């Protein structure tokens, strides 16, 4: 069933006891926060293979 | 505990995993803030249930 992403996220977030308010009020830094995790991930899989 | 819905025209309120619309009151709701933060809000009537019986 189809369902916009900031919507979906409202709903992962008011499922950890947390108010869906906290998502769309801060949404440009959760959507910053996320982005930038993973791009931590590509440069630590591209710097070592241990 | 739902979601915002709409039907073409009506704005409704519904339980997420069966389809059945509610009128939006400020019982169905909770406000924070101002309209100005959010990314892709709407405008409509929130119906106040109390204004009736002061107006009675
Ligand atoms: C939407 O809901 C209202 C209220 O029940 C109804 O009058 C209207 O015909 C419905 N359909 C559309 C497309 O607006
Ligand atoms: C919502 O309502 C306010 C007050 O009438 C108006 O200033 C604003 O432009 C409206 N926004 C939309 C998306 O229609």
């Amino acid at each position: 069933l189809q369902i916009p992403f900031a919507m979906q996220m409202a709903y992962r977030f008011n499922g950890i006891g947390v108010t869906q308010n906290v998502l769309y009020e801060n949404q440009k830094l959760i959507a910053n926060q996320f982005n930038s995790a993973i791009g931590k991930i590509q440069d630590s899989l591209s710097s070592t293979a241990s | 505990e739902g979601v915002f819905v709409s039907n073409g025209t009506h704005w409704f309120v519904t339980q997420r995993n069966f389809y059945e619309p509610q009128i939006i009151t400020t019982h169905n709701t909770f406000v924070s803030g101002n309209c100005d933060v959010v990314i892709g809000i709407v405008n409509n009537t929130v119906y106040d249930p109390l204004q009736p019986e002061l107006d009675s």
